[PDB]
């Protein structure tokens, strides 16, 4: 448990560890796309989370 | 107009096949696993496959240049070793055009001594310098030196070269009496145990001894409690033995509160714990007398410690020789084996980590085959089997057309045994043998 | 877009031959004499050296196996291949949106003929842009991706060479 809970406190990065660990939560940026886009047809929308070996 | 390349040849024993390295920039062809001691008579008729080239027009030196017999079989003896007193296969390559031409040598290597094999020499490298080769023996590694205890107050040594396990090293031949002597009353030398750089040992009246080179020895002030008593040193934890992700230092053994025996772990540079609720009590199957131990790193990362001994003079169906394992210190559990594959009933019993594998060593009491007969091996520590073949014990010579009289084979006799960081096996003989034995497996000598 | 390919391929090689042999400095180009076919050239551009080399001197053989980072492009800059995509390897990359690139396993006699003379002349660690003509490429009709007859320039670090993969992945 100390372990998880100091990996949690990291904040250059997130984890994912498994077994009822860590999950990573992200947060969208639905009010801008809802005021800079409106009467626009939306073709595609692309999240992408990528990460160290 | 190329000079592409594939060279192969055919399978050695069933369905081996040595693969080669093709250097093109200094023109010259070989094979970095070299053939085993056996194929000496083997390429002595062999078959070249696979020697594919732009155009296949080849001729190797002769005065003429003949043309090679890719479709026929060669003798490849003449060829094999060929760095020094050099004498290379040298072949000629034409281009398609027969305007590029081109040159390469081919070597074949080969070993001169078998690799899976232990070698004790045709005879025991020294005498035992002990006066009285009756009394009990004991030996140890520290620093650059191993020490040969004896139970009379009587110390000797030899020292070891400057590292490098691969290099040509030669030592044990000279044995030095450490003319200072005098280890402590009442010692008993059987309980000599090793720490990070300083060595631990225990006396009959159960004070605990130390000393940091050997050569003269004293009391501590941390080990030697009050209320408490000791019994057995088993072993030490510590970064030195291996990778520990445990983060563990520190020596265990076994502690007789309030007259019950509880395994106890001294953390390094601290008592014994002897918080009666949370040790745990000594099994009655566990070792009592001439405890012998092991550290190693698991695949994991993490220390592991086993160990083997005598037992006490007589329990209920007992038949084998049962190696005790733990994590840490706490506490100790038998790696118990329910089927048959159950090593014998040992006394005196010696175990080692060695080669990634397991061995154990000892003398036998079934009346029939007396004696250290033979070692007994393990891959997985639950499975035990007897080497019929390489790795014997000393002194069994193969045919030169033996068993050498100093051997172990067949005797029944006090001794000792250690293993050094150049991994040679240390075998110290007692009344009966009076010899020491040195050996290592000639793939440990390897640059590979 | 795409109209006389070969002749302009061609001609860029051309043109880096030349360069090589007029211009100050040698323009920046260096280049080695190929063994499949003694004096022809490939021509390449020496660069930053790594920093975390294995120690692994000598050069890579014929018959044995390579890790690297690479990238490939043809003539007009665009994308090929490789394990990056950016103008460098990317390793601890503080950007977010990039992933810090693979390493790959390749076999020197397993890989067109540019790619297995210039490999045999890498010590480990140097990075070496390199210039290889249509016929020691793919070549002729070429692979997916590949209009044909094409010149491509490939951008590679070695990391590590060895005599089978199990002792290199």
């Amino acid at each position: 448990p100390e372990r998880i809970d100091a990996l949690i406190k990291e904040d250059k990065n997130t984890y994912l560890k498994s077994p009822a660990g860590i999950f990573t939560e992200a947060t969208l940026p639905i009010s801008d796309i809802q005021n800079e886009l409106t009467g626009d047809t939306l073709n595609a929308v692309k999240l992408t989370f990528t990460n160290y070996n | 107009d190329a000079t592409i390349r594939a060279f192969e040849l055919d399978t050695i024993g069933y369905g081996v096949n040595y693969k080669f390295t093709i250097d093109q920039v200094s023109r010259l062809i070989y094979n970095v696993d070299s053939l085993p001691v056996n194929a000496d008579t083997i390429i002595n008729s062999i078959l070249i496959k696979t020697l594919t080239t732009a155009s296949g027009i080849v001729t190797m030196k002769d005065d003429q240049d003949s043309i090679v017999n890719i479709n026929d079989s060669i003798d490849l003896t003449k060829y094999v070793n060929a760095t020094e007193k050099n004498n290379f296969l040298v072949l000629k390559v034409w281009a398609p055009n027969m305007e590029v031409q081109n040159e390469y040598k081919v070597n074949i290597r080969m070993h001169t001594m078998v690799p899976d094999s232990l070698s004790w020499g045709k005879d025991p490298i020294a005498n035992n310098p002990v006066r009285n080769t009756a009394e009990k023996q004991k030996v140890v590694t520290l620093g650059d030196k191993i020490l040969l205890f004896a139970q009379n107050n009587e110390i000797y040594s030899t020292a070891i070269p400057a590292g490098s396990p691969t290099d040509r090293l030669n030592y044990g031949q000279k044995w030095d009496k450490e003319t200072t002597g005098k280890l402590p009353d009442g010692a008993d030398v059987t309980s000599i145990i090793r720490f990070v750089d300083k060595l631990y040992l225990l006396t009959k009246n159960k004070e605990v001894y130390n000393s940091n080179d050997g050569l003269t020895w004293t009391k501590d002030e941390v080990l030697n409690s009050d209320g408490v008593s000791v019994t057995n040193l088993i072993t030490s934890f510590s970064d030195s033995d291996g990778s520990n992700h445990k983060k563990i230092n520190g020596i265990a053994g076994i502690v007789e509160i309030n007259g019950e025996k509880y395994f106890s772990f001294a953390e390094k540079d601290v008592t014994w714990e002897k918080d009666i609720d949370k040790l745990t009590v000594v099994p009655a199957e566990f070792p009592i007398n001439n405890l012998s131990a092991d550290v190693y790193a698991t695949e994991s990362g993490t220390l592991n410690a086993i160990v083997v001994g005598n037992t006490e003079d007589g329990l209920d169906n007992d038949t084998a020789t049962v190696v005790w394992a733990s994590e840490d210190g706490k506490a100790w559990i038998p790696m118990e084996i329910p089927s048959n594959n159950n090593c014998p009933k040992l006394v005196d019993p010696s175990i080692i980590h060695y080669n990634d594998a397991f061995y154990i060593c000892g003398k036998e009491t079934k009346d029939d085959a007396k004696g250290f007969q033979k070692f007994y091996t393990s891959p997985t520590l639950l499975v035990w089997k007897g080497v019929d073949r390489m790795f014997m014990l000393p002194g069994i010579l193969p045919p030169v057309k033996s068993l050498h009289e100093s051997s172990f084979k067949g005797k029944e006799v006090n001794y000792t045994m250690v293993v050094d960081r150049n991994h040679y096996i240390w075998m110290v003989g007692g009344q009966g043998i009076d010899k020491i034995w040195r050996g290592r497996v000639n793939k440990l000598g390897f640059l590979i | 877009k795409y109209d006389n390919w070969r002749a302009r391929n061609e001609a860029f090689i051309d043109s880096l031959a030349n360069v090589y042999a007029t211009a100050s400095g040698r323009g920046g180009l260096e280049r080695i004499e190929m063994l499949t076919a003694p004096g022809n050239y490939i021509y390449y551009k020496e660069m930053e050296p790594m920093t975390d080399h294995v120690v692994k001197a000598g050069n890579p053989k014929y018959t044995d196996y390579v890790k690297v980072y690479y990238k490939g492009t043809n003539i007009l800059g665009e994308y090929f291949d490789g394990n990056f995509k950016g103008d460098n390897p990317v390793v601890d990359g503080k950007d977010p949106s990039e992933g810090d690139s693979p390493t790959t396993i390749f076999q020197v006699s397993g890989v067109i003929t540019g790619w297995g003379e210039v490999l045999q002349r890498m010590e480990v660690g140097d990075r070496w842009k390199v210039y290889i003509p249509w016929d020691y490429a793919y070549g002729s009709s070429g692979t997916t991706g590949i209009l044909g007859y094409s010149a491509l320039v490939f951008d590679i670090t070695l990391l590590d060479f060895a005599n089978t993969e199990a002792e290199l992945k």
